[PDB]
Order: structure tokens, then sequence, then C-alpha cells
């Protein structure tokens, strides 16, 4: 009943405790007994990992937290702690990290989150899609590593759709050519600019389309959760759809969500039999978890009753429950919203979507 | 040395000055009294009376000691108030408010070598009270465009009626998170109607000011109670 | 929103490394603001510096980046300075909190935190409190004649204050200039009813925040 965490920053330290402490057995009605421990993350990426693996896998822990920002391998990801536990089938909580191509579980066998991914990005943007009928749209997305899987997800959405888009390829992280390419937009069927880049590369995009007056009516701007932050705002025209999922730009909040969706996982997992340990990671020791399929199952292909969040129809791949969304506007920078995913279809808040191209009813798309 | 001349003539909240007695000034207007009480019960009693020396400093006027000591008459100042007391208590009830009998009376320790001052209520107006309010303008000038270009510019609004201590900063623009962009700007004060001028050098380049929809700003004081906040947008160089 | 205590120091070093307490408490920094100090000196406008990222990129300006190497803590969520050789115009109030990209208007206070470069000198001695008695014959008008005889003490950078002020009825701001020796008298006196004098004497809480000196008579 070993419960582990692995965190760098004092604050996550102290939310993680007094997780632990109040409101731990809150989550279901079985009286735990966990043990809960924390280790600081070291500033190099081989001593954290040697760490961990004497550690983590020598106290039979069952789940880890990893939501520190500064992670040490200067990537914003959690690469040495998910490499050294994917091993036992030890489920790394990469809540820090959005990349969808360590969300995939074809080379991470157990890494799940509670932050959406760039393919859970992709198709929130197809739901709003095929609801104002947009078939023929265009997609920027400059960055290549992702933004290939972002695409293959975009084309295959659109052929399960009964149609096909028109540009779904790739030109070049970070370029400023990409006029010849707007100019060919300037006449096509929809203007819904799709861009899933990082913030450089989504910079440069925003700036080339700012030095050729691409600010008109119609242009819907799809951005993520991590693609205007700092300066990449005024790089980009005023009145972008910024995307926003329930606990995920606050670090406690998140931190939370984390802890009881680990609780619920808990709990489900002694509601039923086969309560084993993992094995302990000792020095020849290889020997494989064999409660890890089962785990997999009761993590993304079952349901949770409850939890923070309170939502139920977990995704089958462990990335982001679809719940409610606070995709918030940036009109000039302010308080104003637009139309947000419910989990299962946009529901209109009070006021209404407001358009840069300066109308506020349906554009020009 | 241990007081000095402070920027303004009148004390204010935070001024230099312990030996005032209101925090702006007193509501004295002309043939009432206007008690400058100077009480300091501090080590000044060396076997005899305190020594206190309070005089002016006008524009126009050098600084001349009115009364020595608290006890003789100086020779060369007329006699137009009974400014007497012994240890701490000194009556300095000024009666006769006129024109020249309204200045910062800097009650200057005699027994400290280095020249000290004190006082500092001017016998002037207050628009301080439930009565007398001050309401200054509500008109924001807009920046020049050579303030613009350079950067660091300054949008500087229109505030002609208003005390230093009357100095609303707080600001509400649809929630935002910021901290400094202007400052307690003052100027000299008149004996009409106490005329300052307030400044600001908010610094607004070209990309501020295209990402700025809206300047409704806060301009609520104790007399101007509904200011007509003047929310321009972009364009207004 | 409201828990970021700027907290400037009064006894640093002249001409060496300024540490200002930027105290970040409050939302996750995230490269949301630009949480950058203001340099609001009397005489010049203010310098936009930079900002901050998530974990730390320092994106500041690159002529007060040699000598002004701005650190980041993540671990307690405030981070130092290292503002070397602080001059005379850089002796100013700073405002070490977030600014929202756009300059639209700030909601803090505009008077700032004074950081002096002064030391044990003479100009912070011990508070030489006198036995201010309230005289009840006198009659200042419509107001009263209270106060303090504080002296010899912290200078402007104080945070002196009234008996237990909560509501503030009167604590207002002044702009003040600093004195040449140092022992600044700072009496902060709210506005009193003349029937107030002599019933209860009101005597000023001078606090010493960087001296710790809670003497006030």
């Amino acid at each position: 009943v070993n419960i582990g965490a692995v965190l760098s920053t004092r604050k996550h330290e102290q939310m993680f405790r007094e997780a632990v402490n109040q409101a731990n057995k809150r989550h279901g009605s079985w009286k735990i007994q966990l043990n809960a421990t924390s280790v600081t993350h070291k500033p190099n990426a081989i001593q954290m990992a040697l760490s961990v693996c004497e550690d983590l896998i020598s106290s039979q822990v069952y789940a880890i937290l990893v939501s520190h920002p500064p992670t040490p391998n200067d990537h914003f990801t959690p690469t040495p702690v998910s490499y050294t536990a994917g091993f036992y089938r030890i489920p790394v909580l990469g809540l820090t990290t959005r990349m969808s191509i360590y969300s995939d579980k074809s080379i991470h066998l157990s890494f799940l989150r509670t932050v959406p991914p760039y393919s859970h990005q992709s198709s929130v943007w197809f739901e709003m899609m095929r609801v104002y009928n947009w078939n023929h749209i265009i997609l920027l997305v400059s960055d290549d590593h992702e933004g290939r899987a972002a695409q293959k997800r975009l084309e295959t959405l659109l052929e399960e759709r009964e149609s096909k888009a028109e540009k779904v390829l790739q030109f070049d992280p970070g370029t400023k050519n990409v006029t010849a390419l707007l100019m060919e937009a300037r006449e096509l069927e929809a203007r819904v600019i799709i861009l899933s880049a990082s913030e450089d590369d989504a910079a440069t995009v925003y700036r080339a389309a700012a030095m050729l007056n691409m600010t008109g009516s119609g242009y819907v701007w799809l951005v993520g959760e991590r693609e205007i932050s700092g300066n990449a705002l005024r790089y980009a025209p005023d009145g972008i759809i910024g995307l926003q999922l329930i606990n995920g730009k606050n670090e406690s909040a998140h931190i939370s969500d984390a802890v009881g969706v680990v609780a619920q996982a808990v709990h489900e997992l002694l509601e039923k039999e086969n309560i084993t340990d993992p094995p302990r990671g000792c020095v020849g020791n290889t020997n494989i978890w064999k409660t890890g399929p089962l785990f997999k199952r009761v993590l993304m292909s079952s349901k949770y009753a409850d939890g923070v969040t309170g939502r139920v129809e977990f995704n089958e791949d462990g990335d982001r429950k679809f719940a409610n969304y606070s995709i918030m506007n940036l009109q000039n920078r302010k308080l104003v919203q637009v139309g947000i995913y419910n989990g299962t279809h946009v529901i209109p808040n009070d006021r209404k979507i407001i358009w840069p191209g300066g109308e506020t009813e349906k554009p020009r798309g | 040395d241990i007081q000095w001349v402070l920027l303004l003539w009148v004390p204010g909240s935070t001024g230099d000055i312990v030996l005032t007695q209101s925090p702006a000034s007193l509501a004295v207007s002309l043939g009432q009294r206007a008690t400058i009480s100077c009480k300091a019960s501090q080590s000044v009693d060396y076997d005899g009376n305190s020594y206190m020396n309070w005089y002016q400093q006008k524009p126009g006027q050098p600084p001349k000691l009115l009364i020595y000591a608290a006890s003789n008459l100086e020779s060369g100042i007329p006699a137009r108030f009974s400014g007497s007391g012994s240890g701490t208590d000194f009556t300095l009830n000024i009666h006769p408010v006129e024109e020249e009998d309204a200045a910062t009376y800097y009650c200057q320790q005699g027994n400290e070598d280095p020249p000290t001052f004190g006082g500092g209520t001017k016998l002037e107006i207050k628009r301080a009270d439930a009565r007398t309010v001050a309401a200054p303008s509500v008109f924001i000038f807009p920046p020049s465009d050579e303030q613009l270009k350079s950067g660091t510019a300054s949008v500087v609004c229109l505030l002609n009626n208003f005390y230093p201590r009357e100095a609303k900063v707080q600001w509400k623009v649809d929630n935002a998170l910021q901290s400094g962009n202007s400052q307690e700007s003052v100027t000299e004060q008149d004996s009409k109607d106490s005329t300052y001028s307030l400044s600001s050098t908010l610094t607004l380049s070209k990309a501020d000011y295209e990402k700025h929809k809206v300047y409704a700003c806060e301009v609520t004081h104790q007399g101007l109670s509904s200011p007509v906040t003047k929310s321009f947008n972009r364009g207004e160089c | 929103d409201v828990q970021l205590q700027e907290s400037g120091p009064g006894l640093v070093k002249p001409s060496q490394s300024l540490s200002l307490t930027c105290t970040v408490t409050g939302y996750s920094i995230t490269s949301d603001y630009a949480w950058n100090w203001i340099r609001q000196f009397p005489g010049n406008k203010l310098e936009w510096m930079g900002y901050i990222s998530y974990s730390g990129s320092t994106g500041y300006n690159p002529s007060l980046k040699s000598r002004i190497s701005i650190t980041r803590d993540t671990s307690k969520n405030q981070f130092f300075l290292q503002l070397n050789s602080v001059t005379t115009e850089d002796t100013a109030t700073y405002y070490c909190a977030r600014l929202y990209y756009g300059f639209y208007g700030m909601d803090y206070w505009g008077q700032g935190t004074s950081v002096t470069v002064s030391s044990a000198k003479t100009t912070t001695k011990g508070p030489s409190v006198f036995p201010l008695a309230p005289s009840s014959k006198s009659t200042s008008g419509g107001t009263a004649a209270l106060g303090c005889l504080v002296k010899d003490y912290f200078p402007e950078p104080v945070t002196v204050s009234w008996n237990s002020g909560a509501l503030t009825s009167g604590v207002h701001t002044f702009p003040a200039v600093l004195q040449s020796s140092g022992l600044y008298s700072l009496s902060s006196v709210v506005t009193v009813p003349s029937s107030s004098l002599g019933t209860q004497t009101y005597i000023c809480n001078v606090n010493h925040k960087p001296s710790n000196t809670k003497v006030d008579k």
C-alpha cells in the first residue's frame, strides 16, 4: 500500500503532503493505509534516475506524480523516471508534459497523465469543426515530431467524417516564407488556421501572418494550452480561441486532481481481488509486475464514479477525461470567453463568441 | 539635524514634523483662533524656560525669528499675538489670521545647535472636510506621438483641484494584475484653492497601445465621487 | 492576488548586490505575467526590464543583463535579485510583482518600497521617545493637537503606523524628501476630531521592519 512521489519544488511537496494528510480517505469508503513518500528531483538526470531506481521500486510503490515545470532534462518531460519505471508497469503520471508522442501506448507501456495532449486538442478541434461544417480546412503546423501525429489524427478523423481536407502537410519548423501558402489560402474554402506548434514555432508564423495583414474575418485560430504565454499573445491576432482545461493551468489544482485520481484508482484496485505488491527492484531482480495489464485496464479501460473532477466516461488511453472546458477568449487580453466544450458537445455560454473580424455572429469562414 | 525641510509646506499624512497638530492644515480663514501647539516634552528644560524659536519661510520673506525662548518678544517683529508658556505647554493662539500670518511656523528647537524645523500647518484653505470638498478635472490628455515612438510614453491626466493626500492611484481595468503605473506627482500649492498638478509617466509603446482595448481609470476622490473616466481606444496619438 | 507583499530590504550595503525579497504568493508562475522590478525613480521614467518563464528564461533587456543577473527560484516561489553596484538612481521604490502585458492599469499601490542602501550608521539610532502629554487647553481650529515625539530612529522607509491601524481614517500618501542626516521623524497622525484632544492621547506606533525595534511612547 506504499505510494511514492517525485517532485522538485517545495510547494509541490507541501501540496502533496497536505493532500495525503487531509481529505485522503474521502475518495471511496475503504479506510486506506497508504504510506506517502516524496523524493526531491536532482539537478542531474542520471543521479535522479539512480535515486528513483534505488528508492521507489525498492519501497514497492504503486503510483507516482511528476508535475514540476523545471525538469532537469531541459526538455519539459520526465524522461529518466519514465524510462526506469516502465519496466515494472508503473503508471508514471506524466501530467507535467503535453507531448502526444509520449502519451502513446506504443513506446510507453504504463505512462498516463491528467493533461490534454496534442491528440486531445486535435480531437476537440475536430469536434468544434463539425458543428459549423468546417470540412475543408488548412493545417499550418510547423512542428515535426508531434506535428506528424497531430496531422495523422486530423486526416484520420477527416476520413472518418466521410470527407477529406486539403492542407494537412507541414512546410518547415519556424520558417518565414509562408507568404506563398498564405496567398494560396486567401482563395480557399475556409480560413480556419490550425496551428499546434511550440512557442517560437507558432510565434514565427504569427509574426509572418501579421506582416502580411492576415487578420481579416473568418480566420479561426485554434491554439493549445502552452502556445500563447508570456509574449506569444502580441504576435497572435487579438481574438484567438484559447483552449484551457479544468485544473490544467493551476499547479496546486492539477496536483490535487492527480492525487484524487490516484486515490480512486487505488480504491478500485482494493475493491477487486488479486491485491499483490510490485516486485522489489533490488540487485539482480528482473521480475515483471503480474498485475500490469489489469492495472492498465482499471486505469483507462474502466470508468471513475467519483474523484476531484467528478466526471465519468474516462478515455481509453489514459490521456485526459472528457469533461467541461474553460476555453477563454483573448480579445485584447481581456476576460471574455467563447463557447466551451462540455465533454460531449459544445454548449454556448452567456456571452456569445466574439470574432476578430469585427462582428459577433458567424463570420465569413 | 533631527528635523529638516520637507518637500511641500504642509506636513501631510507622512510628514517629518512631529510638532504638528493637524494632518493637513488648520480650518481657519480669518479672525478665528489658530493654536499652533509646538509642545515638546524633550530634554530642553536646562534649568529655565524651554527655548523655542518659531519662524516662517514664506516665499518672498527671509526666515526671521519671531520670538526667542517663547518668553521675551524679539525686537524686529511686530507684536501681533501672545506667545508664552513654560515647561512643555506653549501658548501660540494665533487669533489674527491675515495675509502675513499664513505661513508654515517652523518651530526651531532653541536648545539644538543645528537649525531645526517644526509646525508646517499653513493657515490656508482645507477642502478635505465634509462640507469643503475638492473635485479635480476628468479630461485625460492623450499622449504625444513622440512619447509613443520613444517607447517610454507619459499618459498625463489633467488634475488641478486636488491635494497631495488625495491621490487616487488604485485603478481597476477588467481585473488587471499589474503593479506600478504612476506616481504621486505634486507641485507648489496656492492659497486660493490649493492648485496642484499631477502627472504620469506610464510607458506605452506601439505594441502595448495596439493590444489595448479600453483605458477606464478611477479618479474617485473624497470630493469627486462620480468621475467621468475617458476610456478611449487605440489610435489616440 | 493581493498577497504579493513587496518586501524591500533597507540595510543592504551601498554599491553591492541588492537582494530584494520578491515575495510571490499567489497564482502559479507559468509565464503568464511580467514578473519584473519597476525602477520608479523621481526624475526619470520607468524602464520595462522583461519577464520570466515557467522554468526561467531571463528574457530581460540586453543592456541591464550583464551587470544585472536576475535569478529564478521555483522551489519556494520567491526569486531573489542580484542588482550589483546600486547607484543613486538605482535606489528607488521597486515593484516586484506580476504585471499583465498590455499596460492596462495597475490595481496595487502606487508608493512602493524604497530599498535604501544604508547600514548601522548614524542615520539609524535608538528611538528617543518623549512623554507627550495631551494639553486639554488647546483648540487648533477644528482639528486637534495629537501626535508623537519619536526621534532618532529608522529613516523614511520605516513602517511607522497609527495605534492599531485597521480603518486608516487619514492614512494617506504624501511626497516627502529624504533628510541629509538620516534621522527622520515621520509622525503619521490620522484626522482626529477636536474633542479627542486631552481625553485620549494618540502616539504613533514606530515599527522598525529591518531593525525590529518596537519602541514607541
